[PDB]
């Protein structure tokens, strides 16, 4: 699913 | 891992420099708060806050190693925790208030302005009181944070984890033989430190409900990455 | 204080010697399982478990040294963290089974009965799985146990001095053991940190527990006892 | 308190 979290953890 | 090969004060270092830095809330100087107020500014706050943990947590040595999945899991489970020990943490150079930014100062009656707040503010106030009377160190302190990323939801998943678990101890135990502290003195204080994580668990769980109260009260509109750490929890 | 006296061995002695029994369930293996029935066994073994932690409790030293409202201000935190910790210690040897009496053995599709429980149920045996790994001992579970006592509400209240002193014999008699145990200086710290943590987990279950627990009574398809109504009520 | 008189007896 689309997380604020991934992306903020990848980036 | 790379983090088990560092040593004690290497990883001292690694976690004392990837410490998130203090930021600051609103400058509108208007008192006393009302509600929606204090928790539009709480919760602003913490969601600023949330993007420098994550930094910080990648910081983290051994953390990288994880695969996403396991550092969403961590994060998800162990992010109030986290912002409330930092707060706590920042809180204890002033006794009865709690420091949620140099510009935020807030003592115990403010918490007043929330329903339900001063019950959570009294017990972050103790933990505060409690760091400062056991004179808990800056080394101490981010040693304590990150077992708290790395441990608070690593049994609701191994030993990886464990071994980095295992590597904080020692380096906690590194630091209090460093203090000049007896073996005795060393696991005592060890085990009193650790002891106080059960009720930094505690006072997120009880944080958690509060929010989750606000979030169904609509006081204030959640932004999107906090209502999906909080619904993390649900 | 007599618990500041006592040695490491005669700690962990007191402590075995205080050990409440297993009791069993009013459980029926003939009638299977509604929602009612199974939150029924396990609120009526809490409850009996509960009137034996009790007297558990004032066999604890240091426990009888505090005032009677500290008493149960420490008991009404950690009542169903100890629940917990003792359920967990004994369903230890048996994998992806909670033990709540020998007679009451479940996995986590009969904790499906109960909304919610299966959640509970997961902790609880991933716990277990916990203690299993590390061969925890039973003179470690039962100095554990006590840490959860003392330690849980000591936080939410001289007296705390007192309080924390024991404790702190409580930790001297957790590193005697693993000495024993021919663990070395650095083993000893890291199981010693590695208990201590477990009891975050613990207060983690007994957490959300105590919210399931609240919303089952608010729910009404069982009644809850008078004592663990009492206890509910003391976590708002 | 039902605790409270546990405890004490
Ligand atoms: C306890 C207030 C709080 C939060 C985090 C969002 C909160 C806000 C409103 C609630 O109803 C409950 C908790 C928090 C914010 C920043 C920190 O560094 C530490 C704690
Ligand atoms: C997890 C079920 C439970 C309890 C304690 C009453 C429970 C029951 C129903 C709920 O909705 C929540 C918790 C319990 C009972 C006895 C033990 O020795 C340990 C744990």
């Amino acid at each position: 699913k689309h997380k604020i979290l991934h992306r903020l953890l990848q980036d | 891992s790379l983090a088990l090969s560092l040593t004690a004060d290497q990883m001292v270092s690694a976690l004392l420099d990837a410490e998130p830095p203090i930021l600051y809330s609103e400058y509108d100087p208007t008192r006393p708060f009302s509600e929606a107020s204090m928790m539009g500014l709480l919760t602003n706050l913490a969601d600023r806050e949330l993007v420098h943990m994550i930094n910080w947590a990648k910081r983290v040595p051994g953390f990288v190693d994880l695969t996403l999945h396991d550092q969403v899991h961590l994060l998800e489970c162990a992010w109030l925790e986290i912002l409330m020990i930092g707060l706590v943490w920042r809180s204890m150079e002033h006794p009865g208030k709690l420091l949620f930014a140099p510009n935020l100062l807030l003592d115990r009656n403010q918490g007043k302005c929330v329903e339900g707040m001063v019950e959570i503010f009294d017990m972050l106030l103790a933990t505060s009181s409690r760091f400062r009377m056991m004179n808990l160190q800056g080394e101490e302190f981010v040693c304590l944070k990150s077992i708290i990323l790395l441990n608070s939801g690593v049994y609701t998943f191994k030993d990886h984890i464990h071994r980095v678990l295992d590597k904080i101890t020692d380096t906690l135990i590194h630091l209090m033989a460093k203090a000049g502290l007896t073996l005795q003195q060393q696991h005592q204080r060890l085990a009193q430190l650790l002891l106080i994580l059960s009720h930094i668990r505690h006072m997120s769980n009880k944080g958690m409900e509060h929010l989750y109260s606000m979030k169904c009260k609509n006081v204030v509109p959640l932004s999107d990455l906090l209502l999906e750490m909080l619904d993390a929890h649900r």
